[PDB]
RNA sequence: UGCGAAAGCAGUUGAAGACAAGUGCUUGUCGUUCGUUAUAAAUGGCCUCGUCAAACGGUGGAGAGAGUCGCUAGGUGAUCGUCAGAUCUGCCUAGUCUCUAUACAGCGUGUUUAAUUGACAUGGGUUGAUGCGUA
């Protein structure tokens, strides 16, 4: 019927010019998705570091939630958005340590990452089988 | 069931019958009724016959009769699977029958693990008796001694089709645990789905946890939430303990793995679904299927026995109380609190009563002579039962032998007061008792491997009136 | 739960009646209306001095005092705030008795003296209750007469319980209705218990019962939430209203040692199923449901402390666990001085959590059955072992194994009888004393494999066993509850590769990652640095142990040059790990014209 | 015998940001019409009565739009200067408007030619003109004179009452429901002032401090009032005279605010609040005034309104922009001889002793793949999976069912390169998704183990494994990467 | 088969008798016994009672579809080629941008927490099966 399916990893209820920090902060506070998307369109890694560097630590936690939602719904954005996530943890790591709760507020990230990592052993098995069969017909 | 019309060689069908048809017969002067015998070959532990009387006019069940359908851990007595074209898990080939008989008799005699214990549940609101049949639950009324319902609780090829030949090697999802909240408005079920053979994903079991509801007037349980892979991937839920009335009005439960992890789930009105409220890390690298779990009535403290260590966990912080650790001689099979003061812990060698207030053992009884390797880990839990007012009960089953062990068994029930100081009663039943549990009244019900549920508890007118009735 | 340091309220006057410390409490009366959880005022009646009202916080202070002649004794006192014919007023009622000749019932009204009235009471006034809603004053007399008065002391109604020599009267409220129960001693240790309802007559008798075996002379009595608690000869008897039926008897052994006559005891309630008990200068917080001592405090600077009253928390309804109690403290010295002191009381959450392991009440394997089925002396042995000479290994092993009929040098399931903890502990002490240096008996090897090895001897065990490699290895593999601290320091101190892996396996199996991480933080930055160096130079359990170290080391501590070498090492492992995974999976896994030669 | 179970569609564990019952309702305001006006649309109001037309004030004119037609049906251009309100009375017969000149004109709604009453409230501009909800005869006017006069329709020469005490422009006026005597005004002082008309008046009973200039004051319930000013909106309780909640999720200064209750939505009550940042957002008072939906517009939104509770027809959401644009979003709501011959069909057995019903309810029509599985057509069921315009989730079920039935090799025997490519094409896309990755591995493993020989001789299949090898290697990098972010995340905690 | 965790760790799968076929010998079988913890394949697949249209309420969604040479990041091809680059105003993937009946999937609206109605004489006969539509 209309039951809610879920999983056991859902801990939800437990320096340079061109920085867009001003636009990012406004988009996060007001939850303006369209304004946020324009900020996320930037792909120059030098900008990404600098914007997050000047971004207030409190707003960073909300940014991690948003990226986790975009990554989870759209798998093709997993690549370009990981650099955003990787810098958020790098720069505001000290702040993220001194916060009362992580699992409840970052439940989306934990669920999203857990889904991908769990597929790894099966993907390697497919890789070995594909590599074996591909080699046989190439050499022949 | 196929009715072959021999005049034109045609055939009419009655499919999705509850079991394979052992016997058919046309019963009546005009063939009004058909009498059928159904087998329910899913349960390999026993031969579950069901007698069906159909009205031939519209092929509707006029009368369906069967007893309780418990699933025992291992095959009992001389149960033989029916003959099929091939030898499978649910059948025997032509040749395999005799060797299977001999092997089963030899297993019953020579081997030492003689576990036939079965899981059963009692509905607090209705006092109906729930039997987790394979992939389905039987609701059976022991007051009226009739079945009230048969419901499928899992996905799988259950009644979509009748499995034949290689399809008969498939395994439907197995309902491992089934429990009720104290209120009785919620049913918690735990299931293991087995992948088919000859695939890459042919060794990764799937563990599913489900929460169902129903109103008291209704008869069918409705799935309200489903959790796929609780606790992680390929990690079983070894124990389920519904929460006491104090905490969340009995709308919560605890689940425990073989890695020592605990998870507390609760029903949230805002969400309208069950949510994982609390978690404990199964992070250390230890595996053990012998885990037990108890909860104090006030709900303040939880007792989690993992392998040979009992841990006292505060519920509020969901961690050890700040002695918390009790070491036991061997693995804990059972932990229960007869009363808030006294905690009774059964290990693989003995049974002890420890007073929490003093933290000292009052009584210790030897179990090793009777329980050495007979039962797998976790079944002494379903052999020991505990009342909330008067006392607990120990059930010991032992083989009779006269000049090598014989198939026939004898069981003994011992009533023990709180702290095991004295034996209120000692009784002997002449046959293996699979399960004993405490009805929410004073009496205790027990199940016997013959599917018998016993209970242990405290003038001219006058001549005319006759004549007119005869006519 | 905790007991706070008493703070002084006022110093009692030096009057002859108050000089008897044993009877001092009876001469001080505490008003029921003014002393509760929320009130910051206490109205106190000190016989022969005055009736005074004190503010508690922020600093104790005297707000009002009514002088009384020194020859008078206060028998009952109560004060309540309300509205009278409308002005907010505070009604004070106090009943005084002069040399047994005349008894005075006095009511005073104050504006928040508006009026003062006085009448002669027929007998001693034992209890006074003020009903501000009806503008009534109700007094219970020692002769059994319950007289209802207005604020002008005009007698409105009088009711007789038909019994004299009343000794106890207590007012309580249930479901908005006023009730009072009284106890009258009878002959032969008998007591007539009467429960009265306050509503043509305003007083209705609900229950009357005669209780046998109820003595007053050596009994301390108090009531709380429908339960009457009587302390006598070290046993607390619990009686339940409305019929006052004996429910439970609780023995309190710490009072059983008290000699009769010298030890001053007071007993008052503080919350549901929790009471305050004082013995001389020691104050006890007790939980009567779980029979546990929640807290104890000794007042070394006073000879005795006598509880007068306590503000009681209905913890079932109140989230507040902090209250106060008032008592009389007497100082040590040739010229003892008595002072009124208040104690702040943390009572707790009323859960089994608070009472765990705090009992005030201070094994041999038994056959399951006394009497054709398929089968699946501790002290003496210690004495024999104790009689042996020092360093006699063969005799010590022979006596232990032979007497106990132990067949193996390691514990088995057939030694369940020997699992008595006391016997094991005594043997361990003998092994240490008898043997020292480089030679230990085989019995120690057996004990180390015993699941119930005492926790007391786990600490420094590895330090004892460091000399002998075999015995050290045995403790790592099987000795139960080896504390993590010694395992970790041995992990970073031992250079033996084999012991490192075995120690790593033991640490991971028996301890959680969150637990282990805290200790690794304590370890020196050099020791972890050396450990990392070995790694660069089952293996997963070592690598998993390394991952824990990096978390313990944290972000700031790690150094770039070392991180580079660690980074290069792990990259090599990942490539090797991927290579082996690929191998592991592999292990799991016509022409139109043809020319041929015929075979003929 | 039991009816055949229906095949259960595959549902993976829930992902973040699932659709909510509140969102599913508000997405239905689909049809968007953008009308362009000559100046900023300052105020928008809905007729309380059927057909619930709404009036927009812009520049020097007031226009009434038909609800069904969504077009202008009446125009009021008699005003010489700017117009600052078009509120209707509770009866809906009259609409009052204010002017920059200070003149208040009351017209008959749906008769722009007739003017019933003209009041010179003050010499300064009159920005607010609202009929009293409880009492029809009395009309309230607030002007830049900072006095909010209470007029009577009968006596238009002098005000009934002149409420004063505001030290700045009063641009907001509210009547508390169930309290006809109480009147609330909000000035740019930041103070919301409550007055009692039953008493002498002209002095507020009390003032509530908003700390920013108040742009609109609305009474959601008899005891609560919500006031929007500055960058947030706060809800006050009159009984307690203290703010219960505050929501400041907006970026620009909130301008207009409207409240609708007891309409057919899942939410019993809704609060819409324009932002001046292009946003109009919905809050639910039953859940602590938490945001539940939003719209974005081209420019700052000066006015918003939603169709009343009893709209009785298609609902409307109207937004007013300073550019002069008006945005409308709408949620749309034989012979007599033959009959006498066949006449009993209408009867439902109301007068009969026994009523017997055996008709089985009509089940939903099954799809082709389900019919094939039911009829044991394993190979044809696989073919139906990979057809154009087939739902991705619906394709995953048939693959899972065949695996569950144990028919994975059986479905793959009678196949060649021509009929294997559709499965491999989907596998090329299904490998990317986390839900269908594991199932793709099982099916691709069998086809390789079952068609190794055909692979060598068939070129087109070969490229399907080269590119499939490329993608699975890509997924490996993503799954390895997700483990690394997992590892560092454990370090932080 | 035993133990255990699910991973796995150890260990088995023997002899006699009778029958059939082929040529005393060979092979295969067992509604035969003793002992040990111990491929399949006889063309052979699951009934009927009522369908269709339009709504409504929760549950999910990779959204179902169409554009925008508007931006961002990649990959890559034909021909020529002074290797710098040219014409195809090249192509494809992903994100973003604009829009629509949320347009997509599923369960229910016999009472449920919530949520429905309407159409049809549920027949017989004739023609078309080279049916009808489309390239």
């Amino acid at each position: 019927g209309n039951a809610r399916v879920t999983s056991g990893d859902n801990f939800k209820h437990v320096t340079t010019t061109g920085t867009v920090t001003v636009i990012l902060s406004q988009a996060l506070q007001s939850n303006d998705h369209s304004l946020l998307e324009t900020v996320l369109n930037n792909r120059d890694e030098r900008v990404i570091r600098d914007t997050i560097f000047r971004l207030k630590p409190a707003l960073a936690v909300i940014l991690l939630e948003r990226l986790a939602e975009r990554i989870a719904r759209q798998t093709h954005r997993q690549g370009p958005l990981n650099v955003w996530v990787k810098w958020c943890l790098i720069i505001h790591g000290g702040y993220l340590v001194s916060i009362p709760n992580l699992m409840s507020t970052l439940s989306s990230l934990h669920s999203t990452l857990k889904r991908r990592s769990d597929l790894l052993p099966r993907l390697l098995a497919l890789d070995a089988r594909l590599d074996c069969t591909i080699n046989k017909f190439k050499t022949l | 069931m196929s009715l072959w019309q021999l005049e034109t060689n045609s055939q009419q069908f009655l499919p999705r019958l509850n079991g394979i048809i052992i016997d058919c017969q046309v019963l009546g002067p005009q063939g009004n009724y058909y009498s059928l015998i159904l087998q329910m070959t899913e349960n390999n532990s026993n031969s579950d016959y069901q007698f069906l009387l159909l009205n031939a006019s519209d092929l509707t069940s006029k009368l369906s009769i069967n007893g309780p359908l418990p699933v025992f851990n291992s095959t009992i007595k001389h149960i033989q699977q029916p003959i099929s074209a091939m030898n499978t898990k649910n059948s025997n080939s032509i040749t395999s029958l005799n060797h299977s008989k001999k092997k089963q008799s030899r297993k019953l005699i020579k081997s030492r693990r003689q576990d036939f214990t079965t899981n059963v549940e009692i509905n607090p609101i209705n006092k109906n008796l729930y039997f987790p049949h394979i992939s389905a639950v039987q609701i059976f009324d022991f007051y009226k001694n009739e079945q009230v319902n048969y419901q499928y609780l899992t996905s799988g090829v259950n009644n979509s089709m009748g499995k034949v030949r290689f399809e008969l090697n498939l395994q439907d999802p197995i309902i491992t645990d089934l429990k009720f909240t104290k209120d009785g408005q919620w049913m918690i079920t735990y299931e293991i789905e087995y992948p088919p053979n000859d695939l890459l994903s042919s060794k990764d079991l799937t563990h599913i946890l489900k929460f169902w509801t129903k109103n008291d007037n209704e008869t069918n349980w409705n799935l309200k939430t489903k959790v796929i892979n609780p606790h992680g991937i390929s990690v079983p839920i070894t124990k389920i303990l519904p929460s006491p009335r104090s905490v969340n009005n009995s709308q919560g439960c605890l689940t425990a793995d073989n890695n020592g992890g605990l998870k507390f789930w609760s029903f949230d009105s805002h969400e309208s679904n069950w949510c994982l409220k609390k978690i404990s890390l199964p992070n250390f690298n230890h595996f053990s299927n012998s885990v037990s779990l108890a909860w104090s009535q006030d709900g303040s403290l939880i007792f989690h026995g993992f392998d040979d260590k009992l841990q006292i966990l505060d519920f509020d912080t969901f961690k050890k109380f700040e002695v918390s650790e009790f070491t036991l001689d061997s693995e804990i099979q059972t932990v229960k609190l007869i009363n808030d003061t006294n905690l009774i812990v059964a290990t693989r060698t003995t049974l002890n009563a420890i007073n929490l207030l003093r933290g000292q053992v009052i009584n210790s009884f030897d179990l090793y002579p009777f329980v050495n390797g007979v039962y797998k880990n976790g079944h002494m839990d379903r052999l020991i039962t505990c009342d909330e007012r008067t006392g607990n009960i120990a059930l010991v089953i032992n083989q009779q032998l006269t000049d090598v062990p014989t198939i026939n068994y004898k069981s003994r029930i011992i009533i023990f007061d709180s702290d095991l100081s004295t034996k209120l009663g000692n009784f002997t039943h002449h046959e293996y008792i699979s399960w004993i549990g405490w009805n929410y009244d004073t009496d205790f019900i027990f199940l016997d491997i013959e599917s018998t549920l016993g209970v242990v508890g405290t003038s001219n007118s006058d001549i005319f009136a006759e004549q007119l009735h005869k006519l | 739960p905790s007991l706070s340091q008493p703070f002084r309220l006022a110093t009692l006057p030096k009057i002859a009646s108050l000089s008897n410390f044993s009877l001092q409490a009876d001469y001080v009366q505490v008003a029921d209306g003014t002393f509760n959880e929320s009130t910051n005022n206490i109205t106190l009646g000190i016989s022969g001095s005055s009736i005074s009202q004190y503010i508690i916080n922020p600093t104790p202070k005297l707000t009002f005092d009514y002088p009384i002649p020194s020859t008078n004794i206060i028998t009952a006192c109560n004060a309540e705030k309300g509205q009278a014919n409308k002005r907010n007023v505070e009604i004070w009622a106090f009943g005084l008795m002069v040399n047994k000749g005349n008894y005075t019932l006095n009511v005073i009204t104050k504006a928040l003296f508006l009026s003062q009235y006085k009448i002669k009471a027929k007998a001693k006034v034992m209890s006074i209750k003020i009903d501000t809603k009806n503008s009534l004053v109700i007094a219970i007399l020692q002769n059994g007469l319950i007289e209802i008065f207005d604020f002008k002391l005009t007698l409105l109604h009088s009711f007789d319980i038909s019994y004299d020599n009343l000794k106890y009267a207590k007012w309580f409220t249930e479901n908005g209705t006023e009730y009072v129960f009284v106890l009258c001693p009878l002959q032969d240790d008998k007591v007539c218990y009467k429960l009265l309802e306050l509503t043509s007559s305003p007083i209705k008798e609900l229950s009357s019962t005669i209780i046998e075996g109820f003595s007053f002379e050596n009994s301390k009595l108090c009531y709380q939430f429908g339960k009457l608690y009587k302390l006598n000869q070290g046993k607390i008897y619990i009686y339940s209203l409305p019929h006052c039926q004996l429910q439970q008897v609780i023995e309190f052994p710490m009072v059983d040692k008290l000699s009769p006559g010298d030890d001053l005891i007071s007993f008052q309630p503080v919350s549901v199923n929790r009471v305050l008990l004082t013995v001389n200068n020691v104050i006890y917080l007790l939980d009567l449901l779980h029979c546990s001592t929640l807290s104890q405090r000794e007042l070394t600077h006073v000879k005795t402390f006598q509880l007068l009253k306590s503000a009681v928390i209905n913890s079932e309804k109140s989230h507040n666990s902090k209250t106060i109690a008032i008592g009389i403290s007497t100082k040590n010295g040739p010229n003892p001085t008595s002072s009124l002191e208040i104690i702040n009381i943390d009572v707790g959450t009323n859960t089994l959590k608070d009472s765990l392991g705090k009992s005030f009440q201070v094994v041999i394997l038994k056959p399951l059955f006394d009497d054709r089925v398929k089968c699946n002396h501790c002290n003496e042995v210690i004495e024999k072992l104790s009689a042996l000479q020092d360093n006699d290994i063969t005799s010590f092993d022979d006596i232990f194994f032979k007497e106990l009929k132990i067949k193996e040098e390691h514990y088995t399931e057939k030694d369940r009888y020997i699992s008595d903890p006391g016997f094991l502990n005594k043997v361990l002490d003998l092994i240490f004393g008898k043997f020292s240096g480089n030679d230990y008996p085989k019995t120690l090897t057996f004990l180390l494999t015993h699941p119930l090895f005492p926790l007391s001897r786990t600490r420094n065990l590895l330090s004892l066993l460091r000399d002998q490699p075999r015995l050290f290895k045995q403790a790592i593999v099987t000795c139960p509850n080896l504390p993590l601290n010694e395992l970790l320091e041995e992990l970073f101190s031992i250079r033996n590769r084999e012991l490192l892996l075995d120690i790593s396996f033991r640490i991971l199996q028996d301890f959680t990652r969150d637990s282990i991480k805290q200790e690794m933080k304590k370890l020196s930055k050099l020791d972890v640095q050396n450990f990392i160096e070995f790694i660069t130079s089952q293996s997963t359990q070592l690598f998993q142990l390394l991952s824990l170290v990096l978390d313990s080391i944290g972000l700031f501590s790690l150094e770039g040059a070392l991180l580079e070498n660690l980074t290069l090492y792990i990259d090599k492992q990942v490539e090797i790990a991927e290579r082996n995974t690929e191998l592991w999976n592999l292990i799991d896994t016509l022409p139109t014209y043809t020319m041929e030669y015929l075979d003929i | 015998s039991t009816a055949r179970p229906r095949i259960i569609t595959s549902k993976a564990p829930l992902l973040p940001q699932q659709t909510t019952p509140e969102q599913r309702y508000w997405r239905q305001y689909t049809s968007a019409q953008l009308v362009k006006e000559h100046n900023s649309v300052t105020h928008i109001s809905f007729n309380p009565q059927h057909p619930h037309d709404f009036a927009v004030t812009s520049s020097t004119r007031v226009q009434i739009f038909s609800s069904r037609t969504r077009q202008v049906i009446k125009t009021f251009s008699r005003f010489k200067d700017v117009v600052y309100s078009a509120s209707f009375r509770s009866d809906g017969k009259l609409l009052c408007a204010g002017d920059a000149t200070g003149l208040v004109s009351v017209y008959d709604s749906y008769n722009p030619r007739t003017i019933l009453l003209s009041i010179n409230a003050s010499t300064h501009p009159t920005h607010v003109t609202k009929f009293h909800t409880q009492d029809n005869k009395i009309l309230a006017t607030a002007s830049d004179d900072r006095v909010t006069r209470l007029w009577d329709i009968s006596n238009a020469y002098e005000p009934q009452l002149e409420l004063t005490g505001a030290t700045d422009y009063v641009r907001t006026l509210s009547f508390i429901p169930a309290a006809p005597h109480l009147v609330a005004t909000g000035s740019y002082d930041g103070l919301i002032r409550l007055y009692d008309t039953r008493s002498s008046g002209s002095t507020p009973i009390y003032s509530l401090n908003h700390d920013q200039p108040v742009e609109n004051v609305i009474a959601v319930s008899p005891t609560q009032i919500v006031s929007c000013g500055g960058n947030n909106f706060k809800v006050w309780d009159l009984t307690s005279n203290k703010k219960l909640y505050e929501r400041g999720n907006f970026n620009k200064a909130v301008t207009c605010l409207d409240y609708v209750e007891n309409f057919d939505s899942p939410m019993q009550s809704a609060l819409i609040a324009s932002s001046l940042d292009g946003h109009v957002k919905v809050f639910d008072p039953l859940d602590n005034f938490q945001v539940k939906f939003g719209w974005k517009f081209s420019g700052p939104v000066l006015s918003c309104a939603v169709s009343p509770s009893t709209a009785q027809g298609n609902r409307h959401l109207v937004a007013g922009l300073s550019s002069g644009l008006l945005a409308i979003r709408t949620k749309k709501k034989k012979s007599n001889n033959f009959q006498r011959m066949m006449r009993g069909s209408e009867y439902q057995g109301d007068q009969e002793h026994i009523i017997h019903n055996d008709k089985v309810r009509s089940q939903r029509r099954m799809r082709a793949f389900e019919r094939n599985i039911n009829q044991f057509k394993w190979s044809e069921a696989l073919d139906n999976a990979f057809v154009p315009g087939m739902a991705k989730e619906l394709t995953l079920t048939v693959l899972q069912e065949l695996r569950k039935r144990g028919k994975v090799r059986v479905a793959l025997y009678g196949r060649d390169e021509s009929t294997l490519e559709p499965l491999l094409n989907w596998c090329l896309k299904g490998i990317e998704d986390v839900r269908s990755a594991s199932i793709v591995a099982d099916w691709v493993a069998v086809v390789l183990e079952l068609y190794g020989n055909t692979l060598e001789s068939s070129p087109v299949l070969q490229e399907l494994m080269i590119d499939l090898k490329t993608k699975v290697r890509h997924e490996i990098h993503k799954s390895k990467e997700a483990q690394r972010i997992e590892g560092m995340l454990q370090l932080l905690t």
